[PDB]
């Protein structure tokens, strides 16, 4: 399950289609708060395609419900995050994902 | 601990937070730009 | 088990003189209001918010 929390609202209107690049500023951390990913200390935004399973599905359905210049805390179950394999190394498995996502524009 | 208030958001500019303080409860509330925030801190140590 | 690092950003914290409490037989008033304005706030000026 995909579950969104608005930190800081955008403009309310626009909204990522299929086919459509999602560029995002994230922090990624585990739900005992440990981090694991940020896209700010590469200093680099994170692009992504829609409908293309680059992502994990959390990713997909959550950036689908936000809006250009929205903030926002996805909590993703392992189900839809890589689950029981897990990320060897970086991700444990059956572990809840908590990002903080920032969704800069569409391109 | 998360708390709802009405246009939930981080503090931005043009924000007012409002901090009441009673110390019979003793109790802290809190009010975001005239609104109220639907959580309160209470029966704390009051040793200082 | 292993030590962590990470990267932080200092804090700092900021009190006006106003000094207020409850004993008994004190002088001094219970309840208390005050306000704080935001005028100015960079979301990330830094990795960390």
């Amino acid at each position: 399950g995909v579950q969104v929390e608005t930190i800081s609202p955008g403009d309310g209107r626009t909204f990522p289609k299929r086919g459509q690049t999602c560029v995002v500023h994230y922090t990624g951390m585990l739900e005992d708060g440990k981090k694991f990913d940020s896209s700010r200390d590469r200093n680099k935004p994170f692009k992504f395609m829609l409908g293309k399973q680059e992502v994990i599905r959390g990713w997909e359905e959550g950036v689908a419900q936000m809006s250009v210049g929205q903030r926002a805390k996805l909590t993703i179950s392992p189900d839809y995050a890589y689950g029981a394999t897990g990320h060897p190394g970086i991700i444990p498995p059956h572990a809840t994902l908590v990002f903080d996502v920032e969704l800069l524009k569409l391109e | 601990r998360p708390v709802t208030s009405p246009g939930q958001h981080l503090l931005a500019p043009e924000d007012v937070v409002s901090c009441c303080l009673d110390l019979s409860v003793p109790s802290i509330s809190f009010r975001i730009n005239g609104c109220p925030v639907q959580g309160v801190f209470e029966a704390f140590n009051l040793d200082g | 088990l292993l030590l962590q690092t990470n990267l932080i950003n200092y804090v700092t914290s900021i009190r006006p003189n106003i000094f207020v409490g409850r004993a008994e037989g004190s002088t001094q008033y219970g309840k208390w209001y005050f306000e704080v304005m935001v005028d100015e706030v960079v979301p990330f000026l830094t990795a960390q918010a």
